[PDB]
């Protein structure tokens, strides 16, 4: 119910070191006899992908502050570049989480 | 005397994409070989003359 896509079984890793974390002096934190950093890829962060398509959508088609990126040696034509370019990872994330099934018509059914 | 000037217009380009090509890895392989042929190697041949 963690859900992780169909075609990633195997996608977990570990590694484990002997040493301790710290905390500096005056610092926030307890001490702890073991502790973890995780690195997780997960197809959550594509509503970042797509604030990104609203307030770029928003401003730019206003071409609000496009003067200043351009006066210091931009085009606006780098600044669609990007835009676009953003597109292709935000249509992907849009894409990559689906199950790898493949054919055509409903999945069960009838008949005489 | 007509008083002056009095008319702006907007800066205004609507945004619209184009050529964003659907790349996705999804359906990115399609070949195949066989896990190899069939074959029988339970039988002797029972040659004698």
């Amino acid at each position: 119910s963690i859900q992780f896509v169909d075609w990633c079984p195997t996608g977990f890793k570990v590694g484990i070191n002997y040493q301790p974390p710290t905390v500096v002096p005056g610092g926030d934190l307890a001490k702890v006899q073991r502790a973890v950093c995780m690195l997780s890829n997960t197809t959550a962060i594509a509503e970042a992908w797509a604030r990104l398509d609203h307030k770029f959508d928003l401003m730019y088609a206003k071409r609000a502050f496009v003067h200043w990126y351009v006066g210091e040696g931009m085009e606006e034509g780098e600044f669609s570049e990007a835009r676009e370019d953003m597109a292709a990872l935000e249509k992907d994330y849009e894409e990559v989480g689906v199950d790898s099934v493949e054919g055509e018509g409903e999945e069960e059914g009838e008949e005489y | 005397h007509v008083p002056g000037g009095g008319s702006v217009q907007i800066v205004y380009k609507p945004v619209d994409l184009s050529k964003v090509t659907s790349k996705c890895g999804s359906l990115g392989n399609i070949h195949h070989k066989p896990g190899g042929g069939q074959v029988e190697v339970k039988s002797e041949k029972l040659d004698f003359k």
